[PDB]
Protein backbone atom coordinates (compact mmCIF):
# COMPACT_ATOMS: atom_id res chain seq x y z
CA UNK A 1 0.00 0.00 0.00
CA UNK A 2 1.56 3.31 -1.13
CA UNK A 3 1.81 6.12 1.46
CA UNK A 4 -0.35 9.26 1.28
CA UNK A 5 2.02 11.93 -0.09
CA UNK A 6 2.62 15.28 1.64
CA UNK A 7 2.82 18.56 -0.37
CA UNK A 8 6.24 19.91 -1.46
CA UNK B 1 16.93 -13.61 0.38
CA UNK B 2 15.81 -10.03 0.96
CA UNK B 3 12.55 -8.64 -0.36
CA UNK B 4 11.40 -5.17 -1.38
CA UNK B 5 8.17 -3.25 -1.98
CA UNK B 6 8.64 -0.10 -4.04
CA UNK B 7 6.33 2.41 -5.72
CA UNK B 8 7.32 4.45 -8.79
CA UNK B 9 5.23 7.62 -9.13
CA UNK B 10 5.02 9.98 -12.11
CA UNK B 11 3.08 13.25 -12.39
CA UNK B 12 3.37 15.10 -15.71
CA UNK B 13 1.72 18.44 -16.40
CA UNK B 14 0.55 19.08 -19.96
CA UNK B 15 -0.98 22.57 -20.17
CA UNK B 16 -3.31 22.92 -23.13
CA UNK B 17 -3.71 19.13 -23.42
CA UNK B 18 -5.77 18.39 -20.28
CA UNK B 19 -5.22 17.54 -16.64
CA UNK B 20 -1.83 16.28 -15.43
CA UNK B 21 -1.17 12.59 -15.98
CA UNK B 22 -0.66 10.65 -12.75
CA UNK B 23 0.67 7.11 -12.38
CA UNK B 24 1.36 4.87 -9.40
CA UNK B 25 3.31 1.67 -10.16
CA UNK B 26 4.15 -0.84 -7.42
CA UNK B 27 6.95 -3.41 -7.48
CA UNK B 28 7.49 -6.46 -5.28
CA UNK B 29 11.13 -7.53 -5.66
CA UNK B 30 11.49 -5.39 -8.79
CA UNK B 31 8.35 -6.95 -10.31
CA UNK B 32 5.35 -4.80 -11.22
CA UNK B 33 2.27 -6.03 -9.34
CA UNK B 34 -0.08 -2.98 -9.32
CA UNK B 35 -0.54 0.12 -11.46
CA UNK B 36 -2.80 3.19 -11.47
CA UNK B 37 -3.14 5.42 -14.52
CA UNK B 38 -5.24 8.57 -14.46
CA UNK B 39 -5.48 8.53 -18.28
CA UNK B 40 -7.57 5.35 -18.37
CA UNK B 41 -11.27 5.63 -19.18
CA UNK B 42 -11.90 4.34 -15.66
CA UNK B 43 -9.05 5.37 -13.31
CA UNK B 44 -8.71 2.54 -10.80
CA UNK B 45 -5.84 0.55 -9.30
CA UNK B 46 -5.40 -2.60 -11.41
CA UNK B 47 -3.50 -5.79 -10.48
CA UNK B 48 -0.53 -6.30 -12.87
CA UNK B 49 0.07 -9.81 -11.54
CA UNK B 50 -2.50 -12.59 -11.40
CA UNK B 51 -1.59 -13.40 -7.79
CA UNK B 52 -2.81 -9.94 -6.70
CA UNK B 53 -6.43 -10.84 -7.63
CA UNK B 54 -7.03 -12.70 -4.33
CA UNK B 55 -7.07 -9.24 -2.63
CA UNK B 56 -10.73 -8.25 -2.06
CA UNK B 57 -12.84 -5.35 -3.50
CA UNK B 58 -12.30 -3.29 -0.33
CA UNK B 59 -8.51 -3.32 -0.98
CA UNK B 60 -8.84 -2.00 -4.57
CA UNK B 61 -11.36 0.68 -3.50
CA UNK B 62 -9.10 1.82 -0.70
CA UNK B 63 -6.06 2.08 -2.97
CA UNK B 64 -7.99 3.75 -5.80
CA UNK B 65 -9.32 6.56 -3.60
CA UNK B 66 -5.87 6.97 -2.03
CA UNK B 67 -4.27 7.29 -5.47
CA UNK B 68 -6.90 9.85 -6.49
CA UNK B 69 -6.07 11.97 -3.44
CA UNK B 70 -2.37 11.55 -4.18
CA UNK B 71 -3.09 12.74 -7.73
CA UNK B 72 -4.65 15.95 -6.35
CA UNK B 73 -1.63 16.44 -4.05
CA UNK B 74 0.72 16.18 -7.12
CA UNK B 75 -1.47 18.61 -9.10
CA UNK B 76 -0.92 21.11 -6.24
CA UNK B 77 2.83 20.20 -6.11
CA UNK B 78 3.37 20.91 -9.84
CA UNK B 79 1.87 24.43 -9.35
CA UNK B 80 4.00 24.98 -6.23
CA UNK B 81 7.28 24.17 -8.00
CA UNK B 82 6.40 26.61 -10.78
CA UNK B 83 6.59 29.27 -8.08
CA UNK B 84 9.76 27.81 -6.55
CA UNK B 85 11.60 27.83 -9.89
CA UNK B 86 9.88 30.89 -11.45
CA UNK B 87 8.56 28.83 -14.36
CA UNK B 88 5.62 29.61 -16.61
CA UNK B 89 2.27 27.84 -16.53
CA UNK B 90 2.67 26.91 -20.21
CA UNK B 91 5.49 24.39 -19.96
CA UNK B 92 5.27 20.67 -19.23
CA UNK B 93 7.04 19.43 -16.11
CA UNK B 94 7.57 16.10 -14.37
CA UNK B 95 7.59 15.00 -10.73
CA UNK B 96 8.90 11.51 -9.96
CA UNK B 97 8.95 9.61 -6.66
CA UNK B 98 10.48 6.31 -5.59
CA UNK B 99 8.98 5.15 -2.30
CA UNK B 100 9.27 1.85 -0.48
CA UNK B 101 11.21 -0.46 1.78
CA UNK B 102 13.77 -3.27 1.57
CA UNK B 103 13.30 -6.11 4.05
CA UNK B 104 15.69 -8.91 4.97
CA UNK B 105 15.04 -12.60 5.53
CA UNK B 106 14.22 -11.98 9.21
CA UNK B 107 11.46 -9.51 8.32
CA UNK B 108 13.38 -6.45 9.53
CA UNK B 109 13.76 -3.24 7.56
CA UNK B 110 17.10 -3.13 5.68
CA UNK B 111 16.61 0.10 3.70
CA UNK B 112 13.85 2.72 3.44
CA UNK B 113 13.45 5.02 0.44
CA UNK B 114 11.68 8.30 -0.24
CA UNK B 115 13.29 9.99 -3.24
CA UNK B 116 11.95 12.87 -5.34
CA UNK B 117 12.90 14.24 -8.75
CA UNK B 118 11.81 17.30 -10.74
CA UNK B 119 12.34 17.34 -14.54
CA UNK B 120 14.62 14.25 -14.26
CA UNK B 121 17.02 15.68 -11.66
CA UNK B 122 17.22 14.85 -7.91
CA UNK B 123 15.04 17.17 -5.80
CA UNK B 124 14.95 15.81 -2.24
CA UNK B 125 15.49 12.46 -0.54
CA UNK B 126 15.13 10.89 2.90
CA UNK B 127 18.51 9.93 4.31
CA UNK B 128 19.37 6.36 5.28
CA UNK B 129 18.96 7.23 8.98
CA UNK B 130 15.28 8.05 8.22
CA UNK B 131 15.52 11.31 10.18
CA UNK B 132 17.17 13.89 7.88
CA UNK B 133 16.69 15.11 4.31
CA UNK B 134 19.13 15.74 1.46
CA UNK B 135 18.01 18.66 -0.72
CA UNK B 136 19.49 19.01 -4.20
CA UNK B 137 18.89 22.74 -4.79
CA UNK B 138 17.44 25.92 -3.30
CA UNK B 139 13.84 25.04 -4.18
CA UNK B 140 14.21 21.69 -2.39
CA UNK B 141 15.45 23.61 0.66
CA UNK B 142 11.97 25.13 0.98
CA UNK B 143 10.43 21.65 1.04
CA UNK B 144 13.08 20.50 3.52
CA UNK B 145 12.34 23.22 6.08
CA UNK B 146 8.60 22.70 5.58
CA UNK B 147 8.97 18.95 6.17
CA UNK B 148 11.36 19.39 9.10
CA UNK B 149 8.86 21.66 10.88
CA UNK B 150 6.00 19.19 10.38
CA UNK B 151 8.05 16.10 11.29
CA UNK B 152 7.56 14.47 7.89
CA UNK B 153 10.66 12.27 8.26
CA UNK B 154 8.98 11.08 11.45
CA UNK B 155 5.89 10.16 9.43
CA UNK B 156 7.79 8.04 6.93
CA UNK B 157 9.93 6.17 9.44
CA UNK B 158 6.66 4.87 10.89
CA UNK B 159 5.36 3.94 7.43
CA UNK B 160 8.62 2.38 6.24
CA UNK B 161 9.20 0.35 9.40
CA UNK B 162 5.57 -0.53 10.10
CA UNK B 163 3.09 -0.14 7.26
CA UNK B 164 5.45 -0.92 4.36
CA UNK B 165 6.81 -4.14 5.87
CA UNK B 166 3.37 -5.41 6.91
CA UNK B 167 1.97 -4.90 3.41
CA UNK B 168 5.09 -6.42 1.85
CA UNK B 169 4.68 -9.61 3.93
CA UNK B 170 0.93 -9.60 3.13
CA UNK B 171 1.71 -9.34 -0.63
CA UNK B 172 4.53 -11.92 -0.25
CA UNK B 173 2.13 -14.58 1.19
CA UNK B 174 0.13 -14.37 -2.12
CA UNK B 175 3.14 -14.00 -4.48
CA UNK B 176 6.38 -15.21 -2.72
CA UNK B 177 6.73 -18.38 -4.81
CA UNK B 178 5.94 -16.49 -8.03
CA UNK B 179 8.67 -13.91 -7.49
CA UNK B 180 11.30 -16.65 -7.07
CA UNK B 181 10.56 -18.18 -10.50
CA UNK B 182 13.61 -18.25 -12.77
CA UNK B 183 14.16 -19.23 -16.40
CA UNK B 184 17.67 -20.29 -17.38
CA UNK B 185 19.31 -18.80 -20.48
CA UNK B 186 19.62 -20.81 -23.67
CA UNK B 187 22.90 -19.85 -25.32
CA UNK B 188 24.68 -20.26 -28.65
CA UNK B 189 27.49 -18.65 -30.65
CA UNK B 190 27.14 -17.16 -34.14
CA UNK B 191 29.82 -16.38 -36.72
CA UNK B 192 29.95 -13.13 -38.76
CA UNK B 193 32.33 -11.63 -41.38
CA UNK B 194 34.79 -8.82 -40.64
CA UNK B 195 37.15 -6.95 -43.00
CA UNK B 196 40.10 -8.97 -44.30
CA UNK B 197 41.35 -11.62 -41.83
CA UNK B 198 38.97 -10.86 -38.90
CA UNK B 199 35.69 -12.49 -37.88
CA UNK B 200 33.09 -11.68 -35.23
CA UNK B 201 31.98 -14.23 -32.64
CA UNK B 202 28.63 -13.34 -31.05
CA UNK B 203 27.48 -15.14 -27.90
CA UNK B 204 23.71 -15.09 -27.34
CA UNK B 205 21.70 -15.59 -24.16
CA UNK B 206 17.98 -16.02 -24.80
CA UNK B 207 14.79 -16.59 -22.85
CA UNK B 208 16.07 -16.00 -19.32
CA UNK B 209 14.39 -14.51 -16.25
CA UNK B 210 15.20 -12.53 -14.23
CA UNK B 211 17.11 -9.93 -16.23
CA UNK B 212 20.41 -10.07 -14.32
CA UNK B 213 23.02 -11.98 -16.32
CA UNK B 214 26.72 -11.79 -17.18
CA UNK B 215 28.34 -12.68 -20.50
CA UNK B 216 32.12 -12.94 -20.89
CA UNK B 217 34.58 -13.89 -23.62
CA UNK B 218 37.84 -15.63 -22.70
CA UNK B 219 41.03 -16.12 -24.70
CA UNK B 220 42.61 -19.10 -22.80
CA UNK B 221 41.53 -18.21 -19.26
CA UNK B 222 41.91 -14.44 -19.60
CA UNK B 223 38.64 -12.38 -19.68
CA UNK B 224 38.43 -10.00 -22.68
CA UNK B 225 36.73 -7.06 -20.97
CA UNK B 226 38.49 -4.25 -22.85
CA UNK B 227 37.82 -5.66 -26.32
CA UNK B 228 34.31 -7.10 -26.44
CA UNK B 229 31.07 -5.40 -27.54
CA UNK B 230 27.83 -6.01 -25.64
CA UNK B 231 24.26 -4.69 -25.69
CA UNK B 232 22.15 -3.75 -22.66
CA UNK B 233 19.84 -6.59 -21.51
CA UNK B 234 16.55 -6.26 -23.41
CA UNK B 235 13.06 -7.75 -23.05
CA UNK B 236 11.88 -10.34 -25.54
CA UNK B 237 8.32 -9.12 -24.97
CA UNK B 238 7.10 -12.46 -23.56
CA UNK B 239 8.44 -11.89 -20.04
CA UNK B 240 11.98 -13.15 -20.68
CA UNK B 241 15.12 -11.25 -21.67
CA UNK B 242 17.97 -11.29 -24.18
CA UNK B 243 21.61 -10.24 -24.27
CA UNK B 244 24.65 -10.83 -26.45
CA UNK B 245 28.38 -10.18 -26.34
CA UNK B 246 30.81 -10.27 -29.26
CA UNK B 247 34.55 -10.20 -29.92
CA UNK B 248 36.52 -9.68 -33.12
CA UNK B 249 39.03 -12.51 -33.53
CA UNK B 250 41.57 -13.50 -36.19
CA UNK B 251 40.32 -15.73 -38.98
CA UNK B 252 41.18 -19.34 -38.15
CA UNK B 253 41.57 -18.63 -34.41
CA UNK B 254 37.88 -19.11 -33.53
CA UNK B 255 38.47 -22.24 -31.42
CA UNK B 256 40.80 -20.20 -29.16
CA UNK B 257 37.91 -18.27 -27.55
CA UNK B 258 35.32 -19.31 -24.97
CA UNK B 259 32.05 -17.64 -23.97
CA UNK B 260 30.73 -17.87 -20.41
CA UNK B 261 27.13 -17.29 -19.31
CA UNK B 262 26.42 -16.54 -15.64
CA UNK B 263 22.78 -16.63 -14.52
CA UNK B 264 21.06 -17.48 -11.24
CA UNK B 265 18.93 -20.11 -12.98
CA UNK B 266 21.91 -22.18 -14.15
CA UNK B 267 23.33 -25.10 -12.12
CA UNK B 268 26.77 -23.84 -13.15
CA UNK B 269 27.94 -21.20 -15.66
CA UNK B 270 27.63 -22.15 -19.31
CA UNK B 271 30.73 -22.57 -21.46
CA UNK B 272 30.42 -22.16 -25.23
CA UNK B 273 32.65 -22.15 -28.31
CA UNK B 274 32.00 -21.48 -31.97
CA UNK B 275 30.65 -24.74 -33.41
CA UNK B 276 30.51 -25.06 -37.22
CA UNK B 277 28.18 -27.67 -38.78
CA UNK B 278 29.18 -31.21 -39.96
CA UNK C 1 17.00 16.27 -21.21
CA UNK C 2 18.24 12.75 -21.95
CA UNK C 3 18.65 11.26 -25.41
CA UNK C 4 16.81 7.97 -26.05
CA UNK C 5 18.84 4.82 -26.64
CA UNK C 6 17.27 2.39 -29.12
CA UNK C 7 17.52 -1.32 -29.90
CA UNK C 8 15.69 -2.98 -32.80
CA UNK C 9 15.54 -6.77 -32.65
CA UNK C 10 13.24 -9.74 -33.10
CA UNK C 11 11.63 -11.66 -30.24
CA UNK C 12 12.53 -15.01 -31.83
CA UNK C 13 15.55 -15.87 -34.02
CA UNK C 14 14.73 -14.53 -37.49
CA UNK C 15 13.81 -17.07 -40.17
CA UNK C 16 12.66 -15.84 -43.58
CA UNK C 17 9.00 -16.70 -44.09
CA UNK C 18 8.28 -17.41 -40.41
CA UNK C 19 6.01 -15.02 -38.48
CA UNK C 20 7.87 -13.21 -35.70
CA UNK C 21 7.77 -10.09 -33.50
CA UNK C 22 9.95 -7.02 -34.11
CA UNK C 23 10.83 -4.98 -31.04
CA UNK C 24 11.91 -1.36 -30.61
CA UNK C 25 13.28 -0.92 -27.08
CA UNK C 26 13.63 2.77 -26.18
CA UNK C 27 15.36 3.66 -22.91
CA UNK C 28 17.19 6.41 -21.03
CA UNK C 29 15.01 9.29 -22.26
CA UNK C 30 13.65 12.33 -20.40
CA UNK C 31 11.09 14.05 -20.61
CA UNK C 32 8.69 11.08 -20.98
CA UNK C 33 6.93 12.49 -24.05
CA UNK C 34 8.15 10.49 -27.04
CA UNK C 35 6.95 9.47 -30.50
CA UNK C 36 7.92 6.06 -31.87
CA UNK C 37 7.30 4.75 -35.40
CA UNK C 38 8.26 1.46 -37.01
CA UNK C 39 9.05 1.51 -40.73
CA UNK C 40 9.02 -1.22 -43.39
CA UNK C 41 11.09 -0.34 -46.48
CA UNK C 42 10.83 3.31 -45.44
CA UNK C 43 7.07 3.28 -44.88
CA UNK C 44 5.21 3.62 -41.58
CA UNK C 45 3.84 0.37 -40.18
CA UNK C 46 0.22 1.06 -39.16
CA UNK C 47 -0.22 -1.45 -36.30
CA UNK C 48 2.51 -0.86 -33.72
CA UNK C 49 1.61 -1.80 -30.15
CA UNK C 50 3.14 0.00 -27.17
CA UNK C 51 3.91 -1.20 -23.67
CA UNK C 52 3.14 0.89 -20.61
CA UNK C 53 5.83 3.40 -19.75
CA UNK C 54 8.10 2.82 -16.76
CA UNK C 55 11.04 4.72 -15.32
CA UNK C 56 14.34 3.71 -13.85
CA UNK C 57 16.43 4.41 -10.82
CA UNK C 58 18.30 7.26 -12.50
CA UNK C 59 14.76 8.62 -13.30
CA UNK C 60 14.91 7.95 -17.07
CA UNK C 61 11.92 6.41 -18.84
CA UNK C 62 11.70 3.30 -21.00
CA UNK C 63 9.09 1.61 -23.18
CA UNK C 64 8.75 -1.31 -25.61
CA UNK C 65 7.19 -1.00 -29.07
CA UNK C 66 6.48 -4.15 -31.05
CA UNK C 67 4.80 -5.32 -34.25
CA UNK C 68 4.15 -8.68 -35.88
CA UNK C 69 6.23 -9.24 -38.99
CA UNK C 70 7.43 -12.01 -41.27
CA UNK C 71 11.10 -11.38 -42.11
CA UNK C 72 12.32 -11.86 -45.66
CA UNK C 73 15.78 -11.72 -47.19
CA UNK C 74 15.43 -8.21 -48.63
CA UNK C 75 12.83 -6.39 -46.51
CA UNK C 76 14.31 -3.55 -44.45
CA UNK C 77 12.88 -2.57 -41.06
CA UNK C 78 13.63 0.42 -38.86
CA UNK C 79 12.46 2.31 -35.78
CA UNK C 80 12.11 6.10 -35.79
CA UNK C 81 11.98 8.13 -32.58
CA UNK C 82 11.10 11.80 -32.10
CA UNK C 83 12.10 13.31 -28.73
CA UNK C 84 12.89 16.88 -27.48
CA UNK C 85 16.55 15.95 -26.63
CA UNK C 86 17.37 15.67 -30.40
CA UNK C 87 16.98 18.26 -33.18
CA UNK C 88 16.09 15.40 -35.51
CA UNK C 89 14.12 12.17 -35.52
CA UNK C 90 16.53 9.28 -35.00
CA UNK C 91 16.15 6.14 -37.12
CA UNK C 92 17.71 2.80 -36.13
CA UNK C 93 17.69 -0.05 -38.65
CA UNK C 94 17.07 -3.69 -37.81
CA UNK C 95 20.24 -5.79 -38.04
CA UNK C 96 19.21 -9.45 -37.86
CA UNK C 97 22.67 -10.38 -36.51
CA UNK C 98 22.18 -8.07 -33.51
Amino acid sequence: SIIQFEHL
Amino acid sequence: GPHSLRYFVTAVSRPGLGEPRYMEVGYVDDTEFVRFDSDAENPRYEPRARWMEQEGPEYWERETQKAKGNEQSFRVDLRTLLGYYNQSKGGSHTIQVISGCEVGSDGRLLRGYQQYAYDGCDYIALNEDLKTWTAADMAALITKHKWEQAGEAERLRAYLEGTCVEWLRRYLKNGNATLLRTDSPKAHVTHHSRPEDKVTLRCWALGFYPADITLTWQLNGEELIQDMELVETRPAGDGTFQKWASVVVPLGKEQYYTCHVYHQGLPEPLTLRWEPPP
Amino acid sequence: QKTPQIQVYSRHPPENGKPNILNCYVTQFHPPHIEIQMLKNGKKIPKVEMSDMSFSKDWSFYILAHTEFTPTETDTYACRVKHDSMAEPKTVYWDRDM
